[PDB]
């Protein structure tokens, strides 16, 4: 669980003699930074 | 004290005394209370037109003492002539101080709220009958428990019961109101029939059994 997700299709690699070049993609774990609330007060009945 | 009754179609004066007091024998004293001439109950109103005040006919009220006051000569004399003034005298007579009925219901549990008024002409207003009993219950409820200069432990703690409108406070208020209403011996019982809440507003109603 050190990474949230990764696209297995997106791994590209090229090799040329002694040299290789790599590219890939990772979905990092997303945060949850903001929370908004809409708090309302209403009348109520209680009865015998 | 007394019970009310009305003359039914071709009911004889014998029949009334027998049904309420058991023995028919008592009708003889019972006619003196209703001040009746010999045709004690008579069916026709154009026959009551003979001498209206000394008779009863179909649809007219009658007075029925309790058995203890049946034999009292003073009860006989008073019931003979007072007729409808019975209820007023029996519930008593008092000065009317509900001058501003719209107003006192805007500031209860505060002082200086009631005031004399004038009805008729040149005389302070007076209240009698059931209205008097209501007014007195009303004043008793809107007065704090130790604020009359004599005979304290009169009134209510209604000025003290203001709270968070949770139901226990509402039962407490119910019980205080019922105690306050049942304080007067003239009233038999009270009981709640509704309690209801609107945020910061209490509402409810009470039925009270007033003696006949």
């Amino acid at each position: 669980n050190e990474i949230q997700d990764f696209p297995a299709e997106d791994v590209q690699v090229i090799v040329e003699g002694n040299e290789a070049r790599i590219s890939m993609t990772v979905y990092p774990i997303r945060s949850f930074k903001k929370i908004s609330v809409s708090l309302v007060y209403k009348q109520q009945t209680l009865q015998a | 004290r007394f019970k009310k009754h009305v003359v039914q179609h071709e009911e004889t004066m014998q029949a009334i005394a027998q049904r309420y007091y058991g023995d028919v024998s008592y009708w003889i004293d019972l006619v003196e209370h209703n001040n009746l001439k010999y045709p004690y109950l008579v069916e026709t109103d154009e026959e009551k037109m003979k001498d209206p005040e000394r008779l009863a006919s179909t649809g007219d009220t009658l007075i029925i003492p309790i058995e203890s006051d049946l034999t009292d000569v003073s009860a006989k004399e008073i019931n003979s002539r007072d007729k409808d003034v019975l209820v007023e005298l029996a519930l008593g007579r008092d000065l009317n101080i509900t001058a501003d009925e719209k107003y006192f219901n805007e500031h209860g549990t505060s002082d200086n709220i009631l005031a004399f008024s004038t009805n008729g002409n040149g005389d302070l207003d007076t209240v009698k009958g059931i209205d008097n009993m209501k007014q007195q219950l009303q004043a008793r409820l809107l007065t704090p428990r130790g604020s009359l200069m004599l005979h304290p432990n009169y009134g209510s703690d209604l000025h003290n019961l203001f709270g968070l409108n949770i139901p226990e406070q509402a039962t407490l208020i119910e019980m205080e109101v019922l105690r306050t209403l049942t304080s007067d011996n003239r009233v038999k019982s009270a009981n709640l029939i509704d309690w209801k809440i609107q945020g910061n507003v209490y509402s409810g109603q009470f039925s009270v059994e007033i003696k006949s």
